[PDB]
């Protein structure tokens, strides 16, 4: 029922890998201080996109036993997970305590970002089932380190060498779920079931990208090699 | 192909 010794090592060990990405402070800060245009918006996303790939693939790096995997599988992980980690933790700030008021104008701001219609309410609707769900910040780490290391990935060729890598954090999560939410036995059940939501992201997000209201869709050499743009 | 995630990998 609760963490062995070994479980609470690898907890806080992928805790201070995740704690390296940007503030969330830092981003919502931002969208809440000025209105940009959709020109500007577009900048702010590569930049900021930009940046979670970078610390994406350090906090990747880190997973217990990733650089003992395939070189090719290592890449198709990194490229399968990408845009998914993206979206949840788009989900993670977005659901982050504000003063009054903030969060319906950060809504506001993102409905107004540049992009069609169709990928907004598609977009809000997880961030609000993500946010029903009340996650910690250690749920947050292993759900994202469990989207890196899933086995079942296009191009894969060691499958079960990435699921014996998944198993150890779906066990420390499944146990937190029953420690943080007891009241809630289908907790974990609804975080693997996020999950699945996640991937739908995927699909359409160079065609979202690529509907931005900008003259130019000028992308930076790293998201070109990890998203299906230029 | 992957030419910068291999290397932010390998590095
Ligand atoms: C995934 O990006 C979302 C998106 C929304 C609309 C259009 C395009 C993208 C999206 N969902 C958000 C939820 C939030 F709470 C929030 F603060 C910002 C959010 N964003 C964008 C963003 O900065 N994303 C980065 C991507 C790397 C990881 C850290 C977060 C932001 C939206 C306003 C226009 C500038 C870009």
């Amino acid at each position: 029922m609760e963490l062995t010794p070994d479980q609470q090592t690898l907890l806080h060990f992928i805790m201070d890998s995740y704690n390296k990405q940007r503030m969330p402070q830092e981003i919502t800060n931002k969208i809440l201080k000025e209105a940009f245009s959709a020109e500007e918006n577009f900048l702010i996303l590569t930049e900021m996109a930009t940046n979670h790939v970078q610390v994406l693939v350090e906090f990747t790096k880190k997973l217990p036993g990733f650089q003992t995997l395939d070189h090719e599988d290592q890449i198709a992980l990194l490229k399968g997970s990408a845009v998914e980690a993206m979206f949840l933790r788009s989900a993670e700030i977005f659901n982050k305590k504000l003063p009054s008021g903030h969060s319906d104008l950060l809504e506001a701001r993102i409905r107004n970002s540049g992009i069609s219609d169709e990928y907004i309410t598609p977009m809000f609707s997880f961030y609000k089932s993500i946010g029903e769900l009340k996650m910690t910040q250690e749920e947050y780490a292993l759900l994202t380190a469990i989207v890196i290391l899933s086995p079942d990935r296009q191009y894969i060729k060691d499958r079960e060498a990435v699921e014996k890598l998944q198993e150890p954090l779906l066990d420390v999560l499944q146990k937190l779920c029953k420690i943080h939410q007891p009241e809630n036995p289908q907790h974990f059940a609804c975080l693997l079931g996020r999950l699945t939501e996640l991937r739908t992201f995927n699909h359409h997000h160079a065609e979202m990208l690529m509907s931005w209201r900008v003259n130019d869709h000028k992308f930076t050499p790293l998201l070109c090699e990890i998203w299906d743009v230029q | 192909d992957h030419q910068l995630l291999r290397y932010l990998l390998d590095k």
